[PDB]
């Protein structure tokens, strides 16, 4: 049903046995995303 | 075979075919490092216009 | 990237193929580079 796929597939190696793929068009990795957290101190005390 | 620190290019590639990229590389400058720099506004920068 | 070059019909290719990219399922390829591919001072001064 298609006989190519244009999009961000990660070169892997149970990928690689049954399709051929090509030279990448981008590096990268694998990284965590978490949530920012206290964005500034609060210092309602100016006298702390 | 030729094992060792190939990079991959397209003159080459079109005669002898290579394997996957195991090591990534570019093209890159190094210089010298100099002497630390704060920035010129540092009189004010660190306070908020609403200060 | 670098690479292992053949010989335009080698046929030993996809053999090669499918086994560097078996070392990054596992991360044997990473503990290499910390081997030799590494060191110190990867900082800030007064002036």
């Amino acid at each position: 049903q298609a006989d190519m796929i244009v999009a961000p597939l990660t070169i892997n190696n149970e990928r690689a046995q049954y399709i051929e793929f090509s030279k990448p068009f981008k590096y990268q990795g694998l990284t965590i995303l978490v949530k920012k957290e206290i964005p500034r101190s609060t210092l309602d005390s100016f006298m702390q | 075979m030729a094992i060792g620190s190939l990079t991959i290019n397209e003159e080459r590639s079109e005669i002898v075919d290579f394997s996957v990229p195991f090591v990534e590389t570019g093209i890159s400058v190094m210089v010298a490092r100099s002497n630390g720099t704060v920035s010129p506004s540092a009189f004010l920068e660190p306070y908020s216009p609403a200060v | 990237g670098y690479g292992i070059a053949l010989h335009k019909g080698s046929r030993w290719k996809r053999p090669i193929d499918l086994a560097l990219l078996q070392f990054l399922g596992d991360d044997e390829i990473e503990m290499l580079e910390r081997l030799w591919l590494s060191g110190i001072c990867h900082e800030v001064m007064s002036s």
